[PDB]
């Protein structure tokens, strides 16, 4: 359909098709994809994970046992023992940061399970499992639909303006359209999105830079986001890729040195977004939500396919438009329609959970992402 | 013989069986297929138009018949094999508002055979 | 000074490309399934050398 392919194009450039992975249908239904692992470092083989098993767990009265040569793990990271007795000068109580002391002393060694071809072959090892599944689930493409092209005196209005009035109208149509898109899309984002917590919440409550708390530059705020993508690092094999945030959460807040009005409008940035941060990502912004919050997160492909996201976008076409005279009115009706959707796999153990679960469900849905987060931000109305 | 035993098979002693598709036609209304795998005795009547859209079940065959193989080398046998991907369903009439409600069939237990 | 120095080439395999139901599935997603997936399973391989590194 020419004339709706030509409406597509005009219309899906005026949404976040970038802060969303985007796939498309041709179903009624649209199949999804996308990639997830639950734990990184190392081999993921049986092999390894056995030898492993046969070490140590490195517990705090076994961490003075190993000798120079041996090996243990912690966190499923292998290490060797370097000389003997490792931590025997380390006073740190906490084991984990004891071993990152350990490390960085030589006491201990980063452990890489590589070897020869023979070792694999004259054994019959086993071989590194997958770290990431592939999934897929479907969910129906779902629609929105409009009477607002107004036509009767608005014709003779519109004939008026008739040098543009025909594709004009329809094009701002389409406009109007892609704003509630590209809200609909925020709105799954946000609900999705994990709510990024550090000790009890963000430095042990949601971040608050109110009159009470911290009116002081919006400094704090830029530096819990570049934290929140930190988690993102942390968490997932990937850098964030996009940030969205509110005007008075952060795309003027941290407009104080932390934020770029897109100094330029054509490289790493999209023509939809309001501008970039300091700290790189493009940065779009809402303008709708009471949340006034901050999302990063990550958009991810392997060659031309958007698998990686946290919300996956499938629209199908066959942005039709329909002049229907009423009575005394030819309105234009406008309908379009697109898949939108979570992985629901991040809230199931397997398929069976996920069969009987809906990505589109944002009820179930909402907080798991693993692939983005929100920062709940108090403000200095 | 409406509903055929396909007779000339029968005569040939067995050219063939053909054991898989509707033997015919019973009463020179109703194409006749034998369950081969009935549990007890039964007949099921049903409907069926010439519009894929008007049968009251649906069968869409994606992936037939698609061939596996293989060796394992353990004892180096070969392996062989077959998977489908089909799918069926029916006229909605609301698997939990199929039973016992789809208009289209109507089953009917046998006894005294 | 130039020194010189031999070191044995060492190895890591990955037995990750799971197909047969998966097959089933890949298939279904066959318009980019058999380069994506080894495009896929390079990009782990890439990251275990990456990180040995």
């Amino acid at each position: 359909r020419p004339n709706l392919v030509a409406l597509t194009r005009a219309t899906t450039k005026l949404i976040y098709s970038d802060i969303v992975a985007t796939q498309r249908t041709n179903q009624p239904v649209a199949a999804f994809y996308g990639i997830k692992y639950l734990n990184g470092a190392t081999y993921a083989g049986e092999a390894g994970y056995v030898d492993r098993e046969q070490i140590t767990e490195l517990t705090e009265e076994s961490k003075l046992t190993l000798n120079k040569g041996d090996l243990f793990k912690y966190n499923n990271i292998v290490y060797k023992v370097l000389e003997d007795t490792p931590f025997a000068t380390i006073e740190e109580s906490d084991l984990e940061l004891a071993l990152q002391i350990a490390i960085v002393l030589l006491k201990v060694r980063l452990f890489s399970d590589a070897a020869s071809t023979s070792k694999f072959e004259s054994s019959d090892s086993e071989i590194a499992d997958a770290r990431f599944q592939i999934n897929k689930w479907q969910t129906a493409v779902k629609s929105r639909k409009l009477k607002t092209g107004i036509t009767v005196e608005l014709a003779q209005d519109l004939e008026a303006n008739g040098f543009d009035a025909p594709n004009f109208l329809e094009d701002l149509l389409a406009t109007e359209m892609a704003d509630e898109i590209n809200k609909d899309i925020l709105q799954s984002l946000i609900t999705v999105s994990k709510r990024y917590k550090v000790t009890g919440i963000t430095d042990s409550g949601f971040i608050d830079l109110s009159y009470a708390s911290a009116p002081e530059a919006g400094r704090s705020l830029y530096r819990m986001v570049c934290e929140m993508v930190s988690h993102i690092q942390k968490e997932s094999t990937y850098t964030a890729t996009f940030c969205v945030a509110s005007a008075r959460a952060a795309a003027i807040l941290a407009a104080s040195g932390w934020l770029k009005h897109k100094p330029e409008d054509d490289k790493y940035l999209s023509q939809n977004a309001y501008g970039f941060l300091a700290n790189g990502l493009p940065l779009y912004c809402d303008t709708n939500s009471p949340l006034d919050y901050v999302i990063v997160g990550v958009v991810e492909n392997i060659g031309e396919k958007e698998i990686v996201g946290s919300i996956f976008y499938a629209p199908y076409t066959e942005f039709k438009v329909v002049v229907d005279p009423e009575s005394l009115q030819p309105s234009i009706g406008l309908l379009v329609r697109y898949a939108l959707s979570a992985n629901p796999y991040t809230v199931a153990k397997d398929e069976k959970e996920a069969r009987i679960i809906d990505g589109g469900d944002m009820d179930k849905m909402a907080g798991r992402s693993d692939l983005s987060v929100l920062l709940g931000v108090k403000l200095p109305k | 013989g409406i509903s055929y035993a396909a007779q000339g098979l029968a005569t040939g002693f067995s050219t063939d069986t053909t054991k898989s598709v509707f033997a015919g036609v019973l009463g020179g209304k109703y194409r006749v297929y034998i369950d081969q795998y009935a549990k007890q005795d039964y007949f099921t009547v049903g409907y069926k138009g010439p519009n894929e859209m008007d049968a009251g079940i649906y069968y869409a065959p994606y992936v037939a018949l698609t061939p596996l193989r293989g060796s394992d080398p353990k004892n180096f046998q070969p392996v062989m094999g077959f998977k489908t991907r089909y799918g069926i369903g029916i006229n909605p009439f609301a698997i939990l508002n199929s039973l016992g409600k789809n208009a289209y069939f109507r089953r009917v237990y046998v006894k005294g055979i």
